[PDB]
């Protein structure tokens, strides 16, 4: 019975309360099919430095459908939980270094597999096994409709001031990316003061004119812009990256997880998930 | 430390030139050339190789710390399983003639059963090239799926024996059997067929098609959709199963992506005027 760790990240992972009886509300997809939901335990209010009260919740979305497909293909059972600290995972200095987020849970044995929109990168690949990518995407910039920014090389990003605020999500692949590239140090120092605990909080802050630009995954940002017409993406993709399933290096499932993902791209299953969860709406 | 590496010409990933040494952005690469067809005798002609994948190989050689003897495959091309035996670059790796295969080598499920692939280093998949304005939705378009429902039927093909034909054969049996009369011997023949009106569409590797549309004279030939890709995958370095080289090659490729070294290679080799 595999312990699966995930994270709230629409449209990949939706997280909703259970009904009073502890079951999940019956719903249908955009195509009329029943939505497959799983019980996922996790903390409720994610306020930093506070105690975490774990409660059963309902999880569904692209990554949950992918998990169900992996479980049926490879004949394994599982139990899903939401990452306790609500983060994707970075390695921070404490000489000693430690991993937080889903990366920390997988390496400590709190999870056996990460099934989420987890970016494949050098830093994490030294410690864990990533599958071949289940999604190819990159980074883009989300702004309020009307905000004029050319992209990553715009002077309001490259020569920053407190008049135009931009940020990413703390302890994420975007935070890793900006901290590693010396040429991005000017931007990293600006963002460090303004980074958000979660993508949802950052997206809301762009809608509320509290954050002028949010730098994040195009797979998420393009979805948000397709749903909220006051939100737009700007500029070409940069840091073209993919999402992969994460496992420990000694996992007996690693070869078959990657073969299953390749099979899914090739037979149209991955495109079926894009049509169900990602590309069905337009602004 | 000194590794036998196999490649295959496919511009701009691997471009072959005549040699009396290899200079500039080129590396030595040999090609076995037959003396005649009534002998097994041949000679290893010294040639020079360059391109996106050659630049990747140079970076890996330096970072991972290996030297190599690069050769061009002569038994087939990228890789096909024929009577259960792999030929092409895949075959060279399977049958341990090469430690690794570097080139425009698509990662797919059946190849991953016999070789280990590195992380993908170029995004690809299956795209469709048409003359600008051709109305085709994607691979699921009825003009492709049920071709004889149209009078006259749509004329489309691929270059057989690669990952694209294998995908079409497995997914769309009627389309596949219809298409084989439009098989193109190579990408250059297919582009000529499209430009002279002998073909309506050409289905092939997305990365090569995007590169060709980028350089098309007059920018007449385009890939359908927003440069739409079915069965998104990538090119990968093929290694022997259980290779001790995979771990460090993967970390190095991921380091290059993370340091923006891949975007530079894309600008240098792939982006076109169109
Ligand atoms: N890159 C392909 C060859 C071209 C194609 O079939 O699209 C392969 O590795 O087979």
């Amino acid at each position: 019975r595999l312990k699966i760790v995930t994270i709230h990240q629409e449209p990949f992972v939706y997280v909703k309360p259970t009904l009073s009886d502890g079951t999940c509300k019956e719903e249908f997809t955009v195509n009329g099919d029943p939505v497959k939901k799983v019980i996922c335990t996790g903390p409720n209010d994610t306020s930093p430095g506070s105690p975490r009260h774990t409660v059963p919740q309902c999880c569904y979305g692209f990554c949950i459908d992918l998990l169900i497909k992996l479980a049926r293909t490879m004949n394994f059972t599982y139990e899903v939980h939401l990452v306790a600290d609500g983060k994707f995972g970075t390695q921070e200095r404490v000489n000693k270094k430690e991993w937080n987020g889903m990366m920390g849970e997988l390496l400590s044995g709190q999870a056996d597999m990460i099934v989420a929109p987890l970016t494949i990168n050098n830093e994490r690949a030294q410690y864990i096994e990533f599958s071949k990518p289940f999604k190819y995407q990159g980074l883009t910039i989300l702004v309020k409709k009307g905000t004029r920014i050319t992209g990553i090389n715009d002077p309001r990003l490259r020569n920053p001031s407190d008049k135009f605020i931009y940020a990413t999500v703390k302890q994420s692949s975007v935070d890793i990316y900006f901290r590693r590239q010396v040429e991005l140090s000017t931007m990293y120092r600006h963002m460090e003061k303004h980074n958000y605990e979660s993508a949802a909080e950052a997206i809301q802050a762009v809608r509320d004119n509290k954050l002028h630009a949010f730098i994040w995954d195009s797979a998420v940002l393009e979805f948000e812009a397709s749903q909220k017409c006051d939100l737009v993406t700007t500029g070409e993709l940069f840091f073209r990256s993919g999402f992969g399933i994460g496992m420990r290096k000694d996992s007996p499932w690693k070869q078959n997880v990657s073969l299953s993902i390749l099979k899914s791209h090739e037979n149209g299953f991955m495109e079926d998930l894009d049509k169900t969860w990602v590309r069905y709406q337009e602004c | 430390n000194h590794l036998s590496i196999v490649t295959l010409e496919e511009a701009p990933f691997v471009i072959v030139e005549d040699i009396e040494t290899c200079v500039r952005n080129t590396v030595p690469c040999r090609k076995f050339v037959k003396i005649n067809n009534s002998t097994n005798e041949g000679m290893n002609v010294k040639k020079c190789c360059k391109g996106f994948c050659i630049d990747i190989l140079k970076k890996l050689s330096r970072t991972v710390k290996f030297t190599y003897d690069l050769y061009l495959v002569t038994n087939g091309k990228h890789g096909k399983k024929v009577n259960n035996v792999w030929n092409g670059m895949i075959g060279e790796v399977v049958y341990q003639r090469a430690v690794m295969a570097v080139g425009s080598l698509t990662i797919n499920e059946e190849r991953s059963e016999v070789v280990d692939f590195s992380v993908p280093f170029v995004e690809t998949g299956i795209s469709v090239m048409v003359s600008r304005g051709t109305q085709v939705t994607g691979l699921s378009d009825k003009k492709f799926q049920r071709p004889h429902d149209y009078s006259p039927p749509f004329r489309f093909g691929t270059v057989p024996n690669g990952s694209t034909e294998r995908n079409i054969r497995n997914n769309y049996p009627y389309m596949h059997q219809y298409m084989t009369k439009f098989n193109q011997k190579g990408v250059e023949d297919a582009l000529v067929s499209l430009k002279t009106g002998k073909l309506d569409a050409f289905i092939y590797d997305a990365a090569v098609l995007n590169y060709k549309a980028g350089r098309d004279e007059g920018c007449k030939l385009v890939t359908i959709g927003s440069g739409y890709i079915f069965a998104t995958t990538g090119y990968g370095i093929a290694l022997q199963k259980g290779s001790p080289w995979k771990r460090q090659i993967d970390l190095a490729l991921l380091q290059f992506v993370g340091d923006g070294e891949m975007e530079e290679l894309e600008t240098l080799w792939l982006t076109g005027i169109c």
